[PDB]
């Protein structure tokens, strides 16, 4: 629960990407703005709710002090392998612990905002790493998240 | 810098859904007690009755977690969005 | 009878969403990992890009899987009521 | 995933609890008016995607062999313990295992549908064990779930 100096400094820069009309405070109105650019979708109590959490003073919006004090709760990050690996499991067709770099390439060239079959190879180059064809993703992405 | 980490996890109005819930959940668990094994004579109609009551407490409390561990992430959002701007320079 | 026991547990829509933001939790891992790890001159600016990107697809999972959970309490809600009905005579 | 004759025949009053209009078929309106007596608030589409589950012609009802699908794919029950000690738990004001007999007193009268003082004494009588004025929840719970 403490904060550097070039942490305060960050964090300003990541208040203006709440406070959209740059007028001190973050509203709900802007935080539903920012959720739903993430993809997201809280609703109008969810949104409130949070910033009730951390609005210490009840005025309603959030400052930049509060802002900081959310922060400081929680600046403890874990890894992600677990998450990563689970998000390539969807695309495990026969649950064999394997996605084919056929398979690799139809999905990431289709699916979400995509890969050229370009950058894909460069994926493949390295997630192959036997050379035959498969992707053990397990493994692969304890790689990446080591 | 943070890589693939992303921020560790784990209201008025969910509160008091909490003490009632709560309350009703010792409520209906005393009488199906009491009407299941404290009696010479089992009332099947006193049971269910309770045992709607009971369910409806129970699935109350965990309507409430569920919301908080859903506020959680959405906490836990807007703050991996903040720490992007730590990835410097 | 059943006393205090209760069911245990454990969409198209939902179902695209899964799709596509799976597909961007590989995208933007691919391209952190090699931001980050394979390159002889990291690029914060594209490393924050794709930290946001992968934090909103990670975080649409996690809000599947709390509808999902949600879901199939509703679902088991609807059971548990229809189970107190097996409580005779 | 199998169902008896009896049983059968109970769901069938079963499904009368939802089947409001007793037209045969259950609709995401007649839903969401048993759900929200049950204290729940599923929206539209949530609604729509516990009928969906099975919904096996389509026709965007739930019929009665439908509904014994629902229930014959989970029968199966589990003790509930735990929650119920959480929600004891909930009135543990220092965290300590304890809850006194005035607390619960207390608590029981006043919070939720209600018991009576009298039924509080029954209640009481069985919670306290040691006859020391004080109901170790964990204790009490274990016992009723036995
Ligand atoms: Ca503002
Ligand atoms: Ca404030
Ligand atoms: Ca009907
Ligand atoms: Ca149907």
């Amino acid at each position: 629960d403490q904060l550097t100096e070039e942490q305060i400094a960050e964090f300003k820069e990541a208040f203006s990407l709440f406070d959209k009309d740059g007028d001190g405070t973050i509203t709900t109105k802007e935080l539903g703005t920012v959720m739903r650019s993430l993809g997201q979708n809280p609703t109008e109590a969810e949104l409130q709710d949070m910033i009730n959490e951390v609005d210490a003073d009840g005025n309603g919006t959030i400052d930049f002090p509060e802002f900081l004090t959310m922060m400081a709760r929680k600046m403890k990050d874990t890894d992600s392998e677990e998450e990563i690996r689970e998000a390539f499991r969807v695309f495990d067709k026969d649950g064999n612990g394997y996605i084919s770099a056929a398979e690799l390439r139809h999905v990431m060239t289709n699916l979400g905002e995509k890969l050229t079959d370009e950058e894909v190879d460069e994926m493949i180059r390295e997630a192959d790493i036997d050379g035959d064809g498969q992707v053990n993703y397990e493994e692969f992405v304890q790689m990446m998240t080591a | 810098g943070r890589k693939l980490e992303l921020t560790k996890a784990e209201d008025t109005q969910l509160t008091k859904r909490v003490k009632n819930a709560a309350a009703n959940v010792l409520r209906e668990t005393w009488l199906i007690y009491k009407n299941t094994k404290l009696v010479k004579k089992i009332d099947h109609a006193k049971v269910r009755k309770h045992q709607r009551k009971f369910l409806q407490a129970i699935h109350q409390l965990r309507s409430v977690k569920m919301e908080q561990r859903k506020l959680n992430d959405q906490a836990n959002t807007l703050v991996d969005l903040a720490k992007t701007q730590l990835e410097h320079h």
